[PDB]
């Protein structure tokens, strides 16, 4: 569901929805299925909205997911991809 | 004279590549006397006027 609306969401509403969910995503960014699926969703919803338009906090956020790929069960590879 | 000339030039370069909080700035401010090569004149004295006068990306992409 969410990817379609995010692709076609109005850019103005995107701004305030982003402002609403900034901390709600930042905090949650940090059995096993629940967390990884939630992070699945978080990556797949944040990427499209970064694809819209460009402070300082964001400078950190990127690397908070970079290591999320560089780990050394297939859900793990899907997590890396997301 | 020339042996210590090249010695002193090398030492000036070495202290230059030593970035300090008390670096050759104190040496040079008193090195207004002699800090380069001196044999008799010319390239000697000219030398005076030549010298008398991912974590990194994390550093570079999180606070530049």
């Amino acid at each position: 569901s969410l990817l379609t609306l995010l692709w076609h969401c109005s850019l103005d509403a995107l701004r305030e929805f982003f402002s609403t969910i900034v901390v709600d995503a930042i905090d949650v960014l940090k059995t096993f299925d629940t967390q990884i699926t939630k992070k699945m969703g978080y990556y797949k919803i944040l990427d499209v909205m970064y694809s819209r338009l460009p402070n300082e906090l964001t400078k950190t956020l990127i690397k908070l997911c970079y290591d999320a790929f560089t780990e050394n069960l297939e859900r793990r590879r899907l997590y890396h991809c997301a | 004279e020339q042996r210590f000339n090249n010695f002193l030039k090398a030492l000036q370069e070495k202290v230059e590549i030593k970035q300090l909080n008390h670096f050759w700035e104190i040496v040079v401010q008193d090195g207004i006397t002699l800090i380069t090569k001196e044999e008799a004149s010319g390239s000697s004295v000219t030398a005076e006027e030549a010298k008398k006068f991912g974590g990194d990306v994390d550093d570079l992409l999180d606070m530049i």
